[PDB]
RNA sequence: AUGGAGAGUUUGAUCCUGGCUCAGGAUGAACGCUGGCGGCGUGCCUAAUACAUGCAAGUCGAGCGAACGUUAGCGGCGGACGGGUGAGUAACACGUGGAUAACCUACCUAUAAGACUGGGAUAACUUCGGGAAACCGUAGCUAAUACCGGAUAAUAUAGUGAAAGACACUUAUAGAUGGAUCCGCGCUGCAUUAGCUAGUUGGUAAGGUAACGGCUUACCAAGGCAACGAUGCAUAGCCGACCUGAGAGGGUGAUCGGCCACACUGGAACUGAGACACGGUCCAGACUCCUACGGGAGGCAGCAGUAGGGAAUCUUCCGCAAUGGGCGAAAGCCUGACGGAGCAACGCCGCGUGAGUGAUGAAGGUCUUCGGAUCGUAAAACUCUGUUAUUAGGGAGAACAUAUGUGCACAUCUUGACGUACCUAAUCAGAAAGCCACGGCUAACUACGUGCCAGCAGCCGCGGUAAUACGUAGGUGGCAAGCGUUAUCCGGAAUUAUUGGGCGUAAAGCGCGCGUAGGCGGUUUUUUAAGUCUGAUGUGAAAGCCCACGGCUCAACCGUGGAGGGUCAUUGGAAACUGGAA
């Protein structure tokens, strides 16, 4: 019965993270989106999404190699 | 998380204990790494001392831990200090 | 530590790369004592290298990379 | 025969017909399934008595019961004994064993057994067939 | 060499093939009818059926919200390891042997190092309101080693962290540590199951996963599997081991360990290093009760118990003293993990319900033709003994630190549920009894009622009037706290015959051709090295069997070093025979 602490942790641990995940796939959404608009994000943009993997980098809600296959899909599309 | 074993060995009423080297996690008689001698809890034993810890110098000098309240037979060996 | 270094023939050949690899061998039977042979039927990639009825030559096992083929060796000596 | 066919078509052992074939079984009361137990005794109830005669070599005229065990694989089984038991609807322990020359038993009836401790006016046989009072 | 035996039964008699039954060991055994001891190991195998009822993982505020060294709740870890049962699975699930130029990991401890600047917010708290309570929301706060912004740092082709003792937290390289995937060989019965497969088998991408991949979709195409038994049904968790066997072999899988798979049945994710999670959440379904019926609950394959079915397998038990297991600096802490007593004769053994005597010795049983043998030196009634019974001191496993002196190491003060055990010392006669047989296999003989009847039966078979085979009696034989019976396996069985059988008449030759798949091959000379022979390694854990040794009053039982752990793995090596090629 130590449990019935745990059922509102990880409630309010997902409740938090799923926001900054969607955050993580919508911050990269407009990156590769935006080599291939011809668009003034040709700068600012991956970096972003380079910040985005690296703050989700530091909480374990990625895994690593994950992060490099964003960054090895994006710098790599540069 | 690797320490040392002290199973309960030998006839019943009679509680022995061999000395290997053992995980946190996996019971008395689980799985073992390897062997680090063993000792005479009999109390009834003169020259008891079984440790040749050349094959059990591994342990403590690659990230052990102390067994258990098992310290006065670390007592009556020597390693450590020698780092 | 290396990889496998078996040697055999093959049976034929289709397109892209399906160089199957028949591999004959010895067994005793468990009990009778009788040499009895038998074979196996492996599979491995290459470009062009082979053809059908007789390419006898080294394969060699890697990382899966298919569905069946886990040797990457086409390296040929005897053929037709 | 040569080694060629005798590592193609290989030995094969007799099959094993086994002792008290009506035995060895429970029929599930749920899953409705016969099963193997391998079991030594095993219950029933009885349905009949009846004897027939004719043993061709030995001649003389003995019972037989009709029991039928748990889940109902009817049998016959016979009864050790001068004497005999007085109940219909039993609860017998049947045994092992064919008694010969009747053409149809293989089985006995246990003495005792909770539904008759067998004959009082029988002493030194003390075992068999449901005898007690000795203290020897 | 420490290593193997047979008998009965087909006929008026004899050989010979052939069955059938015994004599030996076994066990997670039961049932009858009689029962007193001690030292251990073990107890729903049929229902993975349903759980009335109480109990099986909880700890911690020196970091911060209440009274006078006692409480919160944060959060920090921990519930992914212990424990439990075999339902499913004929599979890279296991067993053996290798591979990572496919890969992961905090908890422990090597280094090389940091904690800068803040800010915002929220539980508790109170208050309101509604609902027999259950569920909840509002209202105003306030924290916190709980969140979060910017600062400058490797590991991508240029990138982020820190809130604690005084005078602890985090970022990299590491080790060990546990994982994951693939590969060669080894994995039961049915041919009265012979055609399977359609993202099925390849290619290029696009993704996605810790990681390659037909893992998923976009096309391109044609494949892939199989008489070296694919698919289908049926049954079965595997293994070092255990039982048997002279050996080859045959049969098992509960104890005790390795590894899977599973937790009312089905799915899918969550936090987390690590689960698609036994004592968690969400969905549908079938059980199940509380019931202002308004909604709301749980999972015995964790201990004991009831109902069931069973041939049958039990305390609704006590305690952390030890061992380890978590937490907490440290005491302390929760533990039906574990340790003990229940309870059953369930096996294994270790003793003793009596002792020196004691004239045919007996009154009374049986044989009797009785004259005498038998129980029988049995018995008395002398002489002899504590094992059981009233009291005793009854005190083996039984250890190790949160300190001070020296420079995490030494000596020196801190902890018992079963409290029976070992003990000693008076000294009783308290039931070592009862089972089964007695014609031969196979030691065990006489009388009485009984007359093919009632009845024994492993096998041949015994009783139709005098049965040593029925039922008693007496005596004898084998047993031993049991005896005997039914049931399963092995040998005997060379009755599945590779060691180690046969086919004229006994069971057994296709009706006889021509023939592919497969099996086997004359003579010689060369080279090879797959089978072959040999030796240097890595390995087949430990507990157990085999002998040696210490200890248990010897015994059952325990610890020590070795056979010894099989077909294997890589190179050295020899080339007579079988391949392989001239
Ligand atoms: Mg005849
Ligand atoms: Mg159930
Ligand atoms: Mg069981
Ligand atoms: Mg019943
Ligand atoms: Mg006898
Ligand atoms: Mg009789
Ligand atoms: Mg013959
Ligand atoms: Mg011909
Ligand atoms: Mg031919
Ligand atoms: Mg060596």
């Amino acid at each position: 019965k130590s449990a019935i602490k745990r059922v509102k942790t990880t409630e309010k641990a997902e409740a938090r993270n799923i926001s900054q995940k969607s955050a993580m796939r919508t911050a990269v959404k407009n990156a590769k989106t935006a080599v291939s608009n011809n668009a003034d994000n040709k700068n600012e943009l991956v970096s972003l999404a380079v910040k985005l993997v690296d703050k989700a980098a530091q909480s374990n809600l990625i895994h690593s190699n994950k992060a490099d296959r964003i960054k090895s899909q994006l710098m790599t599309a540069n | 998380a690797v320490k040392i074993r002290l199973t309960r060995l030998g006839s019943k009423r009679n509680p022995f204990y061999r000395i290997v080297v053992a995980d946190a996690r996996s019971p008395r008689d689980g799985r073992i790494i390897e062997q680090i001698g063993t000792y005479n809890p009999t109390s009834a034993n003169a020259p008891e001392i079984k440790v040749d810890e050349a094959l059990a110098l591994k342990w403590l000098n690659d990230g052990a831990k102390p067994t258990d309240t098992v310290h006065n037979i670390l007592s009556k060996e020597g390693i450590m200090k020698k780092f | 530590n290396d990889r496998k270094v078996y040697v055999g023939k093959v049976v034929s050949d289709k397109m892209d790369k399906t160089i199957t690899v028949l591999v004959e061998t010895y067994k005793t039977h468990k009990l009778y004592g009788k040499r009895v042979k038998y074979s196996k039927k492996y599979k491995t990639h290459d470009e062009n290298n082979s053809a059908k009825l007789g390419d006898i030559v080294k394969i060699q096992e890697t990382r899966p990379l298919s569905a069946t083929k886990r040797f990457r060796l086409v390296e040929i000596v005897e053929e037709s | 025969p040569t080694i060629n066919q005798l590592v193609r078509k290989p030995r094969q052992s007799k099959i094993k017909k086994s002792d008290s074939p009506a035995l060895n079984k429970g029929f599930n009361s749920k899953k409705k399934k016969f099963t193997d137990l391998n079991s030594p005794q095993k219950r029933g109830v009885c349905t009949r008595v009846g004897t027939m005669t004719p043993k061709k070599p030995n001649s003389a005229l003995r019972k037989y019961a009709r029991v039928r065990l748990s889940n109902n694989i009817e049998i016959n089984a016979y009864i050790p004994g001068i004497g005999h038991n007085l109940q219909e609807h039993s609860v017998v322990l049947v045994r092992g064993g064919r008694v010969k020359d009747l053409p149809g038993v293989r089985y006995h009836i246990v003495r005792g057994a909770l539904d008759t401790s067998g004959v009082d006016g029988r002493r030194q046989g003390r075992s068999l067939y449901g005898t007690k009072k000795p203290k020897n």
